[PDB]
Formats: C-alpha cells, structure tokens, sequence
C-alpha cells in the first residue's frame, strides 16, 4: 500500500 | 579580436592576462547564444585553468572561473572539457580561498559539472567537494553565497541513480538549518535537495527525520510559494512512505490540517494530486493514523475529489480511500461510507488504468465485507453495502469486468460476485 | 518546474 516515488 | 584575445590569454603579462580572460567572460557571457564552441576550440581552457591557481592575483581567478562557470554551463561535450584540464580538484581547492568572489565563483562551477550528470555529479563528490563546500557555511555567510551553496547542494544530491547516501549524508544538518531561510531561493532548493535524500528506502527517511526537519518541513506546506510548496510537499510524501513510526512523526505536528487545506484551496492539480498522493500513504497506516485522517476532517473532501476531479487527482484519491478501506476498523469503513465513498469507487470500475480498477474493486471488497458482517451481526435479510453498490451502478460494472482481459480483475470480480450476490 | 541542473552567469 506503500508507494514511493 | 579573439586572436588579440587569444594572443592576451598567452602572454605573461598580468594586465594582457586579465584584460583578455575578462573579454572571454564577456563573450560567454552575453544574453543568448554564448559561443561557447568557439571559445573551447580557441584552445584557452588549460590557461583559465592555469589562472585559477594564481592565488597572488584573485581577480584573474575570478574571471577565469567565471568563463570556467559559463563553459561549463553548456552541453556535456563542453563540460567534458572543462574536467578535462583538471578544473575539479582546483574548484575544490578554491573553496578555500580568501576571496569571497573566487568561493562564490567555484561553488558555481561546481553546481553546474554536478548538474551535468550522474557521473559528473559523482566526480565532484570523489574530490571531496562537499566538505570544503559544508565549511565555509555559518552564521555570517552572505545570501548570495547561501543562494549559490543551497543550489549547489541539491546538485550534489540530484539524479538517478542516486548518489551514495554516506556521500550526501553530511548535507543534512545544513540542509535542516537551510530550511529555516526566509529566503525563498534558499528555501526552494533546500527542500529540493530534501526532497532527493528522502526518496529511497526506510533508512534514508530515518537519517531524514533524526536531521529534525519534520517540524519546518510541516510549516513549509503552508507556504505562499508554490515553489516552496512543492517540493516540501514532496519531501513530506517522501517521508510518509517510510514505515509507521516515521509516518507518525510528520503526523504529530498537524500534517493532515495542512494537507486538507490544500485540497480546499485553488491550488494547481500537480500539488492536488501529491497531497492526496502523500495522504493515500498516511491511509496505508496503522488504524490510529486513518483515525488522524478521519478526525482532521479530509474524508469529505477527498470524497469529492475521488468524485470529481481530474483524472490524476482521482488516481490518487482512490488509492487513499481503497487504502483506509484495507487497514480501517469495521467502524472507519462505516464512516467512509457515510461520507458517500461507494459511487465514486464503482464510477472508475471502467476507468482505462487497470492499476486503478483494481484498487477500487478491492475497496469495495472490503466495504461489502463490513456491510454483510452487519448483516449477519443482526440476523438481518440483507448486505445494506451491496445494495447501495447496486443503487450506485456498480453491481453492473462488476458484472461486466467478468469479461476482462486481465485475470486479477476477473478473478477478483467472480470472486465478489460469488460472494456478495447469489 | 524543477530547479535548472545549470546556471549560467550574465551579471
């Protein structure tokens, strides 16, 4: 659910 | 004239010297269309290199350095001739001089072969620039040298890939006292250069957050700028990418009133969509976080986004809502379906992103699933959610994604048929 | 609008 960037 | 020029550069007078190095910075100096390939092909490089060693004669160094600057403010291949003649151990070295002008002149220069690329970048470093450049920062430094150091700075820490974490590390406690600039030059690049050393893994958020930036980095979301907004905005998304305790810290000092606040105002999409892009990571939390989300009032709006807004926007509002879907309480469900959630997740069941159709069918999963334990908790005769998905034209769109080309999508919506409607 | 990767001086 964690989306970097 | 550039052979008088030429001529000058070569002689071993100090005022032919002077005089004709100030001609060339002139010339690459100009308003547009510097002719930088015919100052390089003149063959005066190695000279302007040779003249930024006279430590007797700091005016010359300061012009040289200044055409040195221009040159390699050009393409790769004039850059390339730049570290060539060995300017990059010299710029270095310069940072040390006694003229104020000539530091200034070589914080330039180096910022602009970082700028060039990843390897250039990377040469600047290995010659141990940072340090030197880190030093001559303190309590009396002029603007104009924190301007040109700060830009430098994000220079050294830019692009992909992405420097060596123990070469850039030492930038954070100037970066942390940067950001409490006034100056919004100086703000602009330090949250820039934030932005780049908080994007990576788990570690690099810790190193960011042990600098103590959390606080102003908050404040900064605040700002009138959208060149500051920006890229702290980003640098906040950056840090609650990291884990729990790292989101947590951005969260105890009021992110999520700052971050509604932006949604509210008549903001450009772009920062719409990271503060909806950086909330969708606050919603991937722990159930106390979604509470914060809740409690500080975001729902409602996000809703409305999720709703109406441009597409950009609703992407990331979706994957804010689908995310409090998946890790929320029974009740926090609840609560996002009294906000009116379930019509804009089914209307982007026919989105043409597959990414996203399948976020808002895994959020509507998880709704259907706090509906029919309602259901069963009381005995009841139905699934209230799925009626109300039904009511939103989402039962139809489910249906028809039975004919999907992609089988996450089809599974996923068989298995909610099978489930939910037999 | 990212900052300029280069600068070059006019003034």
């Amino acid at each position: 659910k964690k989306r970097k960037v | 004239s550039l052979p008088a020029m030429i001529g000058g550069v070569y002689s071993d007078d100090n005022n032919l010297q002077l005089e004709a190095t100030t001609q060339f910075r002139k010339l690459l100096s100009i308003e547009r269309s510097p002719p930088i390939e015919e100052v390089i092909q003149s063959g005066v490089v190695p000279r302007f290199v040779q003249f930024l060693t006279r430590e007797d004669f700091p005016q010359l160094q300061f012009e040289a350095a200044w055409a040195l600057t221009n040159i390699a403010s050009g393409t790769s291949e004039n850059t390339k001739v730049v570290i060539d003649h060995g300017a990059v151990p010299i710029f270095v070295k310069l940072l040390g001089s006694s003229s104020d002008d000539v530091r200034e002149q070589a914080v330039w220069a180096l910022g602009n072969v970082a700028g060039d690329s990843p390897k250039c970048r990377d040469l600047v470093l290995a010659n141990g620039a940072l340090l030197p450049l880190l030093a001559q920062l303190n309590e009396h430094t002029k603007l104009s040298m924190l301007r040109n150091a700060t830009w430098t700075l994000s220079n050294f820490c830019r692009g992909k890939p992405q420097p060596s974490f123990e070469q850039t590390r030492p930038a954070l406690p100037a970066l942390a006292r940067l950001i409490h600039s006034n100056d919004e030059e100086v703000l602009t690049d330090a949250c820039w250069a934030l932005s780049y050393l908080s994007d990576g893994t788990n570690d690099k958020i810790q190193a960011v957050i042990e600098a103590g930036v959390c606080p102003r980095l908050v404040e900064l979301l605040l700002h009138p700028s959208p060149s500051v907004l920006i890229p702290a905005l980003r640098t906040v998304g950056n840090i609650v990418t990291g884990d729990d305790a790292q989101t947590q810290c951005i969260i105890d000092h009021q992110a999520l009133p700052c971050l509604l606040s932006l949604l509210t105002q008549n903001l450009k999409k772009s920062i719409k969509k990271e503060a909806c892009w950086t909330i969708s990571n606050i919603t991937a939390g722990n159930k106390d976080q979604i509470q914060a989300v809740i409690n500080a009032g975001i729902i409602g709006p996000l809703v409305n986004l999720l709703q109406t807004a441009e597409f950009d926007i609703k992407k990331e509002a979706a994957w804010a809502i689908s995310n409090a879907t998946s890790g929320g309480s029974h009740d926090q469900i609840k609560y996002l379906v009294s906000e009116g959630c379930i019509k804009p997740l089914c209307d982007l069941l026919i989105c043409p992103d597959i990414r996203i159709v399948t976020v808002c069918l895994e959020g509507l999963e998880n709704i259907l699933k706090v509906g029919e334990t309602d259901k069963t908790l009381a005995a009841g005769d139905v699934n209230v959610f799925s009626q109300m998905i039904d009511e939103a034209e989402g039962l139809e769109k489910i249906e028809n994604l039975q004919s999907h080309d992609n089988n996450e999508i089809y599974e996923k919506a068989v298995k909610i048929l099978e489930a939910y409607w037999m």
